[PDB]
């Protein structure tokens, strides 16, 4: 159904597909094979439908979250990578990109959560969470308030709870056990109950959710927030004098946000898989590829070092990239979808006093 | 594509009337926590216009719209509405329905949601 | 009720335009054999416009709308189409979808059939 | 949730509503209570669902094929009515509205299907479907055709079928035998050969529907069709000189036409089933209510005999009266959409010539 000689790439519309089109571009030049790139809407809707068919692109590019759930239904084809292009990559990027013992896709960019601070009202952000409290009471003496983020979501009140080894499935040599999960951990009840100490002293409201914290942040109302690489085109319409960094650490250990790896997959019936991993290995994952398509549309941190360490010269971009490395991996099974119910819920029921700590992670767990 | 959008009550509409949207969700929509709305006019990007939070009832409206539309959704029917009071003709355009489990940015952005209907289409004068 | 009908498609449409609509069947829907479409002016008697025999494809056209109207099923999408070509200020009506495992007179008379939807409009100027 | 002291009643669009209401006032003049008559749209389907909650008319108006789906339901209430007002009644009207050994529902009118023949090209209309043939080579010697109907619906083609023998469901002591199916025995197969040679000795066409054999009846072009009442109103307007007689014979075996009943449910939840059979009884089912709401809208046969004889004036009504005692009742259960399916399957397979009539009746049957 695919038509052989040529490669397809869907990519989302709010990447790079000009900078695709231009590596495309370059591959067509240098072999002879041309290269189309689209943008279609619906794609994490339509790509699985037509790959059932034995039809869709050649290369495909999303998370890896989704990309677990893709093998699953045997609509992407193992990759063969060799050491010295592993060795290109970062381990934990390779990891993100590994289910049943087998290599399935290519890393391309890491997306994490990260500490944005304001300079001119906070030219130290903390270290740690415990500081937070009399930095708050510091800023609240001049009018201020120091943080407030999403608290409506678990995956921007994880990095605070999972921080003393709190965890969502245990992960053991390239497999996930459903079975063992750490929702109710001592490491996850301390860091649920610091959360919820700090929104009963005052310190921040149970009902700030992400549009309240934004604007609250560009208004110069708040010294720190947390968000991803998504606000900084917002913050930077709003002139913040903004900084990022590393999150606050926890009773000495980092904070673990949730790590979203963009990857590139290979779909199972495409007759082009040799072609489409030489152009993936040789002119897409290069430092021209990269920066051609970062021209276009950033992608924050990379997955290849050659680039990373050019990109690291950005504060913003080594935060993002140190905060990836210190966090967790986003898994890629169906049933997250449970573990973010569980886990919305348990932190409702602590944040607004209906149920206790230890009960609502037993619930979360249950 | 276990969970599906249906968008219906889209019609053609006088300036200062009032219509109603619906949208459907079948399927397993158990783990769907996030319902928008948004408005995509010819040639023009797709624009939030609501967003409606399920597990605490809470409800977005973009700065153009706000106080003018409200969104509710109805749990016995599993059906999502929009009330489109004080139209104005600049409210012309087609309009989507979106849903999603969870999300890391806004809840008015249009990568913001999985889940994507096949919109309803307004005009007013 | 195992089987619903819901409507879509309506549209502000100017004189000689074309528009089409559509009817998904949801359920077990397998007995039912006649798939007809019926419009119904504010204040007016309801009219049969089209019926589709489904066993052998055989389709019914009102004598206002002959050879303007085309009516289709599709199995592999359990939804029955209609293409609204050649309007005229005339066809502006509330359109309906029905459906019948089976009746004793013309296929064309709202008491033909069982199951009925909730409607679409559709408006020409 | 449904108001005592009064009377609900919903009743189809295109019965005798305004009849309905009259015989409603008459019921609160004479006794105070008060009667509201409603025609709800789409209310083969609002009323069940109105009922399963405990909500709707108290007396719901249809045919007795959806009442036995009703009563298992139980959503219809049982009537107890004695036997001075059975003995008002006809047998098989009484049949009509029996589920599961207990009557359910007041019969109100029968209807059933009729020959219908053109006086002037046919003063004397045949007696027997043997001699169909004879007559329709008779008139195509004068350019003209004696008989066609739709061959497309099994509620039209089964009289011919079932002439001799043949029935849908064995009826046995007030319960249909879903197992005993008699579509192949011999009494369907003689009538299902009969009715396909009469399509290919060019007497029939086998593509002839409802619009076209009504549309041929009322230009003239044929001597006889085979319709129900509801076209009584088209041939009027189309003043065609027709008569109205009992089906032809096979082998000496009357037709057995499908028999549908109008009969007056009671809700199960309803609490003024009292006051609701005593109108029924006394207000509605007489010669008063019957002749008014005939003169709202026509009813056609009646259960009463009061009324049947004085509406037996009329050839059309005798005869329909006549064919619907001689006819076959429609019974109750779902399992009659398989049974449609099947038989409509096993009619288009014989009439186009794909199966024979032995094979087409047992893949029916199986």
């Amino acid at each position: 159904k695919i038509e052989e000689g040529k490669l397809v790439i869907w990519i989302n519309g709010d990447k790079g597909y000009n900078g695709l089109a231009e590596v495309g571009k370059k591959f067509e030049k240098d072999t002879g094979i041309k290269v189309t790139v689209e943008h279609p809407d619906k794609l994490e809707e339509k790509f699985p439908q037509v790959a059932a068919t034995g039809d869709g692109p050649d290369i495909i590019f999303w998370a890896h979250d989704r990309f677990g759930g893709y093998a699953q239904s045997g609509l992407l084809a193992e990759i063969t990578p060799d050491k010295a292009f592993q060795d290109k990559l970062y381990p934990f990027t390779w990891d993100a990109v590994r289910y049943n013992g087998k290599l399935i896709a290519y890393p391309i960019a890491v997306e994490a959560l990260s500490l944005i601070y304001n300079k001119d009202l906070l030219p130290n952000p903390p270290k740690t969470w415990e500081e937070i409290p009399a930095l708050d009471k510091e800023l609240k003496a001049k009018g201020k308030s120091a943080l407030m983020f999403n608290l409506q979501e678990p995956y921007f009140t994880w990095p605070l709870i999972a921080a003393d080894g709190g965890y969502a499935f245990k992960y053991e040599n390239g497999k996930y056990d459903i079975k063992d999960v750490g929702v109710d951990n001592a490491g996850a009840k301390a860091g649920l109950t610091f959360l919820v100490d700090l929104i009963k002293n005052k310190h921040m409201n149970a009902d700030t959710d992400y549009s309240i914290a934004e604007a609250a942040f560009n208004k110069g109302e708040t010294a720190m927030t947390i968000n991803g690489p998504w606000a900084w085109s917002n913050i930077d319409t709003s002139k913040v004098n903004y900084g990022v960094t590393v999150l606050p650490t926890f009773k000495g250990q980092p904070s673990k946000p949730f790590v979203g790896v963009l990857s590139a997959g290979i779909n199972a019936a495409s007759p082009n898989k040799e072609l489409a991993k030489e152009f993936l290995e040789n002119y897409l994952l290069t430092d021209e590829g990269l920066e051609a398509v970062n021209k276009d549309k950033p992608l924050g941190a990379v997955a290849l070092k050659s680039y990373e360490e050019e990109l690291a010269k950005d504060p913003r971009i080594a935060a993002t990239m140190e905060n990836a490395q210190k966090g967790e991996i986003m898994p890629n099974i169906p049933q997250m979808s449970a573990f973010w119910y569980a886990v919305r819920t348990a932190v409702i029921n602590a944040a607004s006093g209906r149920q206790t700590v230890d009960e609502a992670l037993k619930d979360a767990q249950t | 594509s276990q969970v599906q959008l249906v968008e219906n009550g889209g019609g053609c509409v006088k300036a200062g009337g009032s219509l109603r949207l619906s949208c459907v969700a079948s399927g397993d929509i158990k783990y769907i926590s996030y319902l928008g709305w948004f408005r995509q006019a010819p040639g023009k990007e797709r624009e939030g216009v609501a967003a409606l939070y399920t597990s605490t009832g809470r409800t977005y409206y973009a700065d153009s719209v706000k106080g003018r539309f409200t969104v509710s959704l109805d749990n016995a029917k599993n059906t999502v509405y929009l009330q489109m009071n004080s139209l104005k003709p600049e409210d012309t355009a087609l309009y989507y329905c979106a849903a999603a489990e969870w999300g890391s940015q806004s809840p008015l952005t249009q990568w913001f949601y999985r889940y994507w209907g096949q919109g309803t289409q307004v005009m007013v004068s």
